[PDB]
RNA sequence: AGGCAUAAGGGAGCUUGACUGCGAGACCUACAAGUCGAGCAGGGUCGAAAGACGGACUUAGUGAUCCGGUGGUUCCGCAUG
RNA sequence: GACAAUGGUAGGAGAGCGUUCUAAGGGCGUUGAAGCAUGAUCGUAAGGACAUGUGGAGCGCUUAGAAGUGAGAAUGCCGGUG
RNA sequence: AAGCAGUAAAUGUGGAGCCGUAGCGAAAGCGAGUCUGAAUAGGGCGUUUAGUAUUUGGUCGUAGACCCGAAACCAGGUGAU
RNA sequence: GUAGCGGCGAGCGAAACGGGAAGAGCCCAAACCAUGGGGUUGUAGGACACUCUCAAAGGACGACAUUAGACGAAUCAUCUGGAAAGAUGAAUCAAAGAAGGUAAUAAUCCUGUAGUCGAAAAUGUUGUCUCUCUUGAGUGGAUCCUGAGUACGACGGAGCACGUGAAAUUCCGUCGGAAUCUGGGAGGACCAUCUCCUAAGGCUAAAUACUCUCUAGUGACCGAUAGUGAACCAGUACCGUGAGGGAAAGGUGAAAAGCACCCCGGAAGGGGAGUGAAAUAGAACCUGAAACCGUGUGCU
């Protein structure tokens, strides 16, 4: 229940492969973190990715 | 001709024609459930071992009064098909049959205003004709089709609609003069 | 459906010209000191599959 | 003589039908002998793999690759080309049309089973060495 | 174990056939395998020569397939080189 | 005609009988169909007829075709009764 | 073949496609030959040339696959009267 | 069942070409103007210069269709009969010889069918009129736009027929990170030449899949242990705390004419008399098998 707020990053699921192949699901989550976005009205705290901070607030 | 009304009768072929003919006009609208679908199910009625009884896997298996039916009807369709030239070589047999009895007997085309069924009997009645005749027609024809199809054995029919199961069914035929050249125009 | 073909048989024989197979030699991949003059010469020939093995595996390769 | 129908002679058996009594032969049994695992419904050894000993096709080695560019051509001797006559400057197109070719998988090549005994022109994309010299030897020459 | 004193046992001189391409025919054998093999072509060693030589007197010293590695070459190399 | 053969499980081959439905043909049926019962009938077998009672409205025969096509065993299933 | 027309019909049309008339080689490729090979020297496979379409029957394959019968395993839920 | 993928095992398995059903394309961002105009793309298009004649969205507008219906040809008599449609004589209709019923087997007895006529009202689809709404082009080439944390790369995965493989073409996570028309991508690693296309925004009918429901109709489909679990007051008796499991059960006769009255009996049930063609058709009601249970006798 957590995606950035500039864009619709999201977790994923996938497998986990051993040496010998063998499969276990596991999941891939975005590198999301709390950030007061100084949007309108009021600076609002929200899980913002590593990947929409780095040119353009 | 001797291409068209001249030909064996050949039996091997003709039968075959018949057979399909007849195997096509089946619907085979006709199912029956076996132990996925017939209700309940799913559940062993009692313990694998330490009853009397013998062991029972589901109410609906094959002998439980109410089971599912092993095999049996399925939906299914029977027409097939064999060569064309199979199939003209048939649909000439069963016109050489009538040629080499008396069963053809060529006429003008008819004439009629309306539909009316009183001339149309009386005709095949003056022209001493058993009791089915099929009355092959050039084109499809609206005064003859009505004028015939309520009668106790008469079929009208086109030369684009011969069939190898008709022609045999009837003893009589009543073709004009224009559609016998269409027939010989067209089969081989 | 149709039925498969064995896809490792096919890789493995080819189909002469009157209904038999053109198999391949075996003990021909390694150890060939282990192994006569003469012998390692006749390998190198093919041959056909005998009537045996035509009878287990016939229509494992009906289309080729 | 819808009411007397004899199909051929040899041309229509009764299906066996198996497990119907001791006198036809497949009552008890139904042919397939007693236990096993070939008397089992869905039983048997698939075929030519079986489970045991190591199989014919996976015990023999593989030999060669499949070219994709195969490029094989349609064949035709010199005795399709007598069913025309003299004159006749042949074109794959009309050699397809007589009776003799169905399909140019990458042409048609002439080939030499055969002999004339007639002087065609023929036209086609490869030749034999045989092919070539028998046309070329009732005139009629030979172009790609 | 069967053979070997014509030696197949011992010694000496030269030498590299413990060669390339095969192979009518046969033995064995469920199959895959195994065994033998005259003769032909190319290149040679020993002998004056006729000839012999495709390892060892014979029968054990071995391990499919797939997969990966090294050498070579007429092959193929996804529009084209 | 003459001569030969004719025990048989697993198994292979062939020829048939019967049920249900379909097409065509040709029948029968309240002066009584199927069905059921009874018999001392006919065929090499599966089977078929006929007479007789009961029954009260549909059925066979010929040639083909199509099968949910044949039951004594499954501590089978359901019902009835010992 | 699909499709199109036609009584949910047979039929008509529809030659995209499929098999066969030519094989041999891993392939390039030659072709009544080809491949191996320095060399049809020999050898292998071929030149068998009658096949093709539909259907009856027998057998096999993918489907539950002659019928009945587990111990179990997994997913969703129901249960502390 | 090809190419190919595959402990190269068991298996998995394409696509383009070709033949067909159907078949239309459009709107944005930016450059440039005054939130509106302006403009859509590869034969490179647009802005700027020369002239020069689904695609916006609602409304009004008459013929068919669905939702009840109507007319609808033509037969009598004799025998058996309980009763005629049967049978025997003759007669007629038919664009109507579908089928159902009727005291037995009906083209002509009824309901119908062919065929034709019918719609206050409601809805549905198509026709034109209204209301809309729209300026379309053609050359040029200075310069100006043509989708950026994007494509792509690295590492880990998913998916493409394709198991990481020499893996091209795509998606995701985390990091690094482009060019801007001689630009960029693809043509199964990669490179160069050619050939094709113009990503990083969107919207699009038809051919196609299915059937809870409705309307006709079909069946070499069942016919009461069959066919839906359920032909019958069936998801019901019943079983379980619950989720849940789940049956059995049709047939008097043409017409109830369903047995007045008498007798035995407390009644139930009988025996008569009746109804009926038939009561051993009496509501447990068509036929009525076998098991099983009885009564009598011919031989023993």
């Amino acid at each position: 229940g957590k995606q950035c707020f500039v864009t619709g990053r999201k977790a994923s699921t996938g497998n986990r492969r051993s040496h010998a192949l063998n499969s276990t699901k596991r999941r891939w989550n975005a590198n999301l973190q709390k950030v007061r976005i100084l949007v309108d009205g009021k600076p609002k705290k929200v899980w913002v990715s590593a990947r929409a901070l780095k040119s353009g607030k | 001709s001797d291409a068209v009304f001249g030909i064996e009768p050949n039996n091997s072929v003709l039968f075959e024609a018949i057979n399909l003919q007849r195997a096509s006009l089946r619907q085979g609208t006709h199912a029956v459930k076996n132990r996925s679908a017939v209700s309940g199910g799913g559940r062993k009625p009692w313990k694998q071992k330490g009853t009397g009884r013998a062991r029972q896997g589901t109410i609906r298996a094959p002998q439980w009064r109410g089971g599912g039916i092993v095999f049996g009807p399925t939906p299914r369709s029977y027409a097939y098909k064999m060569p064309k030239k199979m199939r003209r070589l048939a649909l000439r047999s069963a016109l050489s049959f009538k040629v080499q009895e008396n069963g053809l007997t060529v006429v003008d085309a008819f004439n009629f205003e309306a539909p009316k069924t009183k001339e149309f009997k009386n005709v095949l009645s003056t022209l001493e004709q058993p009791k089915k005749v099929l009355v092959v027609t050039e084109n499809e024809d609206v005064n003859v089709e009505l004028s015939a199809r309520n009668i106790p054995g008469v079929q009208v029919t086109t030369a684009q609609g011969l069939n190898v199961l008709d022609i045999t069914n009837a003893d009589s035929l009543v073709i004009t003069e224009a559609a016998a050249k269409k027939v010989e125009e067209v089969l081989g | 459906p149709k039925m498969k073909t064995h896809r490792g048989a096919a890789k493995r024989v080819k189909r002469t010209a009157s209904g038999q197979l053109k198999r391949s030699r075996a003990f021909t991949s390694h150890l060939f000191a282990n192994k006569s003059t003469k012998q390692k010469r006749q390998l190198r020939k093919a041959r056909l599959v005998s009537k045996s093995d035509m009878k287990r595996v016939k229509q494992l390769l009906a289309y080729k | 003589k819808l009411h007397e129908l004899k199909p051929a002679e040899g041309s229509r058996k009764e299906r066996n039908r198996v497990g119907r009594g001791v006198a036809t032969g497949n009552g008890k049994t139904s042919g397939r002998g007693h236990k096993g695992q070939k008397a089992r419904s869905g039983g048997g050894v698939r075929p030519g793999f079986e489970g045991g000993q190591l199989p014919l096709f996976r015990r023999l080695p593989k030999r060669g690759f499949t070219n994709i560019n195969r490029k094989e051509y349609a064949i035709v001797n010199l005795d399709q080309l007598n069913k025309f006559e003299d004159g006749t400057e042949v074109t794959p197109a009309l050699l397809v049309e007589s009776g003799v070719v169905k399909n140019e998988k990458s042409g048609i090549k002439i080939l030499g089973n055969g002999s004339l005994d007639k002087k065609l022109t023929v036209k086609a994309h490869k030749f034999s060495a045989s092919a070539a010299e028998a046309i070329d030897a009732k005139g009629g020459a030979h172009e790609v």
